[PDB]
């Protein structure tokens, strides 16, 4: 029945920095409101019950106010750790939650490591053939990764992820993976994953050479 | 400690029913009620409803009603719910926490029930081999594969759970086939590749696959 409504949908911001999240209820709801922590892939962990009681072990850096409609929680001085999805929900009524609100940190540049893996003797042998490119620990999130095989820019043949972002450096890191058949694979000599990165003033290419 | 501890991911085809386990810490079902909350994979937060062990009496929300059953066992420790007429967008992570009625102070770790018709599969695990092309100023990148599997989700941890410094467990890409693929990495001394042992423990629960994968330099 009730509602509830989280403004903004995500927030950047540098370490240090004061973050403030708002939750608005469709009615009334006293002070029955609690704010909750959601990293990825993890269950929520609550942070402040009652709109504004602060739950035990939770840094004092978070706080809650508000009563009746409009709610805030509050982020004082913005930490690595405090990457997360948060969430409000409301006790009056049968539980409602809020639709979240991404926080993010915002950092200095950093160029990504880049490492390659030709595919193992066990795969080979399955008849296939995945050569995976990994870029470590680069900020911010936007890389460009080039498959070149024998020189030959690749297409059609290739997946990607991103990590969400690191709980203590901020960074993110990615994982392309190329794939064809064993047949493909041993009519080619060179391997190579092409990265563009804004730490980087030129493509770096990480290659090997089959055998 | 209060720890709430739910059963594993789970497929399962349209129309069927699912039943999540949750088994809760000791003094939890003498003092607390337990709520069930599920999540949609990149959507929000969705309270089905709650059962109080004192009593047994239960309470759900609208939209469950009638599809929902909720039970717990005393004896055990043990919170239940079962949903019935598993239809596609029944596809969530389910959580089971504990319910004071006035806010969940402790949430299980999720179980993630994917309805669909397609077959089950298991995934391959591979090394990605420490080398020369792996290394950068002293540090050396390791990993496994996880290769071709469905449902999701594939877990992995690194020597038991003993190694997370540095470990990196990509979310999941979903291939052509409609099966999916994962990376876990993780960087380490390039000193001692001689003398310690990196084993990626790879969990698909779905299709009982439970590889622990030594990978060499």
């Amino acid at each position: 029945d009730i509602q509830m409504t989280q403004s903004p949908s995500s927030v950047s911001a540098s370490v240090g920095d004061r973050v403030t999240i708002t939750c608005r209820a469709s009615q009334g709801i006293s002070n029955w409101l609690n704010w909750y922590q959601q990293k990825p892939g993890k269950a929520p962990k609550l942070l402040i019950y009652a709109a504004s009681s602060l739950q035990s072990g939770v840094p004092s850096r978070f706080s809650g106010s508000g009563s009746g409609t409009d709610f805030t929680l509050t982020i004082s001085s913005l930490q690595p750790e405090d990457f997360a999805t948060y969430y409000c929900q409301q006790y009056s009524d049968d539980p409602t939650f809020g639709q979240g609100t991404k926080v993010e940190i915002k950092r200095t540049v950093a160029a990504p490591s880049v490492f390659i893996f030709p595919p193992s003797d066990e795969q080979l042998k399955s008849g296939t053939a995945s050569v995976v490119c990994l870029l470590n620990n680069f900020y911010p999130r936007e890389a460009k990764v080039q498959w070149k095989v024998d020189n030959a820019l690749q297409s059609g043949n290739s997946q990607e992820s991103v990590t969400e972002q690191d709980s203590k450096d901020s960074t993110y890191s990615l994982s392309s993976t190329l794939t064809l058949s064993k047949a493909d694979y041993e009519k080619h000599k060179v391997y190579a994953c092409e990265v563009t990165h804004q730490g980087l003033s030129s493509p770096v290419t990480k290659s090997f050479n089959r055998g | 400690q209060v720890q709430l501890v739910q059963s594993g991911a789970e497929v399962k085809k349209p129309g069927s029913s699912v039943k999540v386990s949750c088994k809760a810490s000791g003094g939890t079902f003498s003092s607390y009620a337990i709520s069930w909350v599920r999540q949609a994979p990149g959507q929000g937060l969705e309270w089905m409803g709650s059962i109080i062990p004192w009593f047994g009496t239960t309470n759900y929300a609208q939209k469950f009603q009638g599809r929902v059953t909720i039970t717990a066992d005393e004896s055990t420790s043990t919170a239940y719910m079962e949903l019935s007429s598993l239809r596609s967008e029944d596809t969530a992570v389910y959580y089971c926490a504990r319910d004071s009625e006035y806010y969940f102070d402790h949430w299980g770790q999720g179980t993630l029930v994917t309805v669909s018709s397609a077959s089950t599969k298991g995934p391959s695990v591979f090394p990605l081999a420490p080398s020369s092309k792996s290394t950068s100023g002293g540090t050396a990148a390791l990993g496994c594969l996880v290769k071709d599997y469905f449902p999701e989700p594939v877990t992995v941890s690194w020597n038991s759970g003993a190694l997370t410094s540095g470990v990196h467990t990509f979310p999941a890409v979903l291939q052509s086939s409609g099966l999916y693929s994962l990376s876990s990495v993780v960087t380490v001394p390039s000193s001692s590749l001689g003398t310690q042992t990196y084993i990626c423990n790879v969990n698909h629960k779905p299709s009982n696959t439970k590889v622990d994968k030594k990978v060499e330099p």
